[PDB]
């Protein structure tokens, strides 16, 4: 309905607890996206990851992929 | 420096205020400040692009293990401090403490300082726990002394030197890390580069505001005085001079902002390159990642900028 | 397998370029900016700038020179100001495009004409090679890179103690599969027997921290 942010306030968007990749930047960590209505949330920087570290543990790849990507200039 | 403050300046409120007659006269000049508003908005978007390109280079948010024992090396000065209500490292806190209408608006940045600190923490944890692997695919854990042995091997020194002088090298690293904080705290001119950007933007805004009190040949610098003292057929003559002066001042401000934004974008591209090469890997380029043979780098967020700790 | 992966990657890249209209947004952005600047410059010709009319022919055929001079001067001032604004914007955009072109030339020199050790300069991963491709007012680089995958856990030691001496890996790294010890390259798991031709000796077993006991094979002992 009505949500108050740091970049002003937003009317017509439903504020949620969830977090997704930013779709429409609003500001101050707030982003909006269409799901069916318009939602406003706090953008997530990425999936949580915690690599297991000990003084004597190593990880070595056993297999590989050849990847081709495009860069436009 | 990475980004500068996002400023949005409105035509009709700055040149004419809330005067309908002045707006009707301003319509005769065409779409000059549709262009001006567009340029300022483009600069505002480019600032968020700069911050995204510098800090948002890693996908996952890596975390350091709860037990922090890296074979004598300790990163307490660069890892986030949970005691403070900011989740900033002590050096980041010192950096954040060292740096000090008329239609003008300041748009908040897309990424808050806490989110930039989370990005910096993710990069630091990835570098500590997996070396340069996490920047080129999956994050493969490696013991920190073994990683430093690889980095020693990467500059033409056999890895047995590090193993035979491990605790000495750890002591030297810790001492230099502490001296970085002492030098930053004891020198107020350390962060001059960021302060220059802040001062330049503030000076430009102050001059733009102070241009509103210039007569420009009119009988008065206040539009309400001209409206309250004259009839339309004579007041339009004075309002025309005021409009000309204020429009040309706004154009000067927009041009200066475009050039300075080009400066800042160049600096942000350089910062992104340094984060990709000095931090996510080991660089063979001379003097690109500090004096001496590069071993590693540690990023630190700063208000409107980035600070690299080049271990060499 | 590598050839099959390369061909599959090329096919996927072609399909992604074909099926996504937002892939080439940079060149489209440049074209749109230039076209819109030209449109604004042309539309500026329909503004009076305070004159009686925005058409020079009407002013000329309606007024005598002594009184039409003021209107012509106002039109000249407005149009000159618009043209100067357009020229300054074009100069700034041209500087940006020149910077982008210098970056593209550097990428062509370092990624295509050779192999680059710079991280993330020629694509994400360990750069193998690159292929240039022409685009309207631009260049598209196809970065072929090596991405490791399917890693697994190993117990590693900094050195191997044998005959009261410390052995360090010459090229790879010491790993353990649970009971035995091998030496393998860092970017690929190819375990091998720890011999004297893939390790070097430096000092005794009292200085290195975490050194473990194991037997170092000698290729000369059988004979
Ligand atoms: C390394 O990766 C490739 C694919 O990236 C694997 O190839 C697959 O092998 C399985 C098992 O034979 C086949 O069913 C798939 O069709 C193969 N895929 C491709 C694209 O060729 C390969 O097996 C992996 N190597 C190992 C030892 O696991
Ligand atoms: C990591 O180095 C830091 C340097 O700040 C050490 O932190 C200080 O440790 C002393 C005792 O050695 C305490 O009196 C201080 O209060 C500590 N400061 C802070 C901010 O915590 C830390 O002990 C070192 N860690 C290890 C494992 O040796
Ligand atoms: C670790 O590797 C060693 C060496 O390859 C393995 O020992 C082999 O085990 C197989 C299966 O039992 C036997 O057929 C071979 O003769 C063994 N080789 C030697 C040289 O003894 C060992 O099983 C592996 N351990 C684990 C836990 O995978
Ligand atoms: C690795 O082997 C060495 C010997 O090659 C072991 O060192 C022995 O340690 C015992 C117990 O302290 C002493 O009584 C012996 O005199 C030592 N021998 C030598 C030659 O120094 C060492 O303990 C072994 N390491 C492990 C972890 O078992
Ligand atoms: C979002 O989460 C907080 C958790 O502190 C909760 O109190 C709040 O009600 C949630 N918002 C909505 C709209 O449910
Ligand atoms: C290695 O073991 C750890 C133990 O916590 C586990 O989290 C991790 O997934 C394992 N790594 C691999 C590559 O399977
Ligand atoms: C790893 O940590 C354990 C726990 O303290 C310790 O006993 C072991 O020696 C450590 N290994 C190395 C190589 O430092």
């Amino acid at each position: 309905n009505v949500f108050q942010t740091r970049a002003g306030c937003l009317i017509g968007a439903e504020h949620v607890n969830n977090s997704y990749e930013c779709d429409i930047p609003i500001g101050a960590g707030i982003c909006a996206s269409y799901q069916q209505s318009i939602i406003a949330y706090t953008m997530s920087l990425g999936a949580e990851n915690s690599v297991a570290y000990s003084n004597n543990s190593i990880a070595i790849p056993t297999n590989f992929t050849i990847s081709v990507t495009t860069e436009i200039l | 420096p990475v980004s500068m403050t996002k400023t949005s300046v409105d035509c009709t409120m700055y040149i004419c205020g809330d005067s309908t007659e002045c707006s009707n006269l301003l319509l005769q000049y065409g779409s000059f400040c549709t262009q001006l508003n567009r340029a300022l908005t483009g600069i505002a978007v480019e600032q968020d692009k700069n911050t995204q390109e510098v800090f948002a280079q890693v996908k996952q948010i890596y975390k350091t293990p709860p037990i922090k024992d890296f074979g004598g090396f300790n990163f307490s000065q660069i890892l986030p401090d949970p005691s403070k209500p900011s989740k900033r490292s002590p050096i980041e806190d010192l950096l954040f403490n060292k740096v000090t209408f008329n239609g003008l608006t300041v748009l908040p940045p897309l990424l808050t300082d806490e989110m930039i600190a989370q990005y910096t923490s993710a990069l630091l944890a990835g570098t500590i726990t997996s070396g340069w692997t996490f920047g080129a695919g999956p994050a493969l854990q490696i013991p920190f002394p073994m990683q430093m042995a690889y980095r020693f091997n990467g500059i033409g020194v056999t890895q047995n030197v590090l193993y035979e002088n491990q605790k000495l090298i750890a002591n030297q690293f810790n001492s230099a890390i502490g001296k970085i904080q002492d030098s930053l705290s004891s020198t107020p001119s350390a962060l001059g580069k960021l302060q220059d950007v802040v001062n330049q933007n503030a000076q430009a805004l102050n001059t733009l505001v102070k241009q509103l009190s210039s007569n420009f040949g009119a009988i008065s610098s206040v539009l309400n005085d001209i409206l309250s003292r004259l009839d339309p057929p004579e007041a339009e003559v004075q309002i025309d001079r005021l409009i000309t002066g204020r429009l040309q001042s706004l154009q000067t401000y927009v041009t200066q902002q475009l050039i300075r934004a080009a400066e800042i974008r160049a600096s942000a591209n350089l910062a992104a390159t340094k984060m990709s090469e000095c931090v996510l890997g080991q660089s063979k380029r001379v003097d690109f990642c500090g004096k001496g043979y590069h071993l590693m780098s540690f990023p630190q967020s700063a208000p409107h900028g980035v600070v690299f700790l080049h271990v060499t | 397998l590598i050839a099959n992966q390369f061909n599959s990657a090329i096919g996927k890249i072609q399909d992604s370029l074909s099926s996504t209209p937002s892939a080439l947004g940079k060149l489209q952005d440049v074209v749109n900016q230039n076209a819109q600047a030209l449109n604004t410059l042309v539309k500026q010709l329909s503004s009076n700038f305070g004159a009686i009319s925005s058409v020079l022919n009407d002013i000329l055929s309606r007024l005598d020179p002594p009184e039409a001079e003021v209107q012509i001067d106002r039109l000249i001032t407005g149009r000159l100001q618009s043209l100067q604004t357009y020229v300054t914007q074009q100069l700034i955009r041209a500087a940006e495009i020149r910077a982008s072109a210098n970056l593209a030339a550097t990428k062509m020199s370092e990624c295509v004409l050779g192999q680059s050790k710079r991280v993330d300069f020629c694509g994400k991963g360990y750069h193998l090679m690159s292929f240039p491709q022409s685009a309207p007012h631009g260049v598209v680089f196809l970065h072929v890179t090596y991405v490791p995958a399917q890693e697994k856990n190993f117990t590693t030691a900094p050195a191997i103690c044998h005959d009261g001496k410390a052995h360090f890996p010459r090229e790879g790294v010491f790993v353990s599969n649970g009971t035995h010890w091998f030496v393998t390259q860092r970017n690929f798991y190819e375990p091998q027997i720890i011999t004297t031709d893939n390790t070097f000796v430096s000092g005794n077993c009292d200085v290195v921290i975490g050194i473990v006991n194991n037997t170092v094979y000698d290729p000369l002992q059988p004979e």
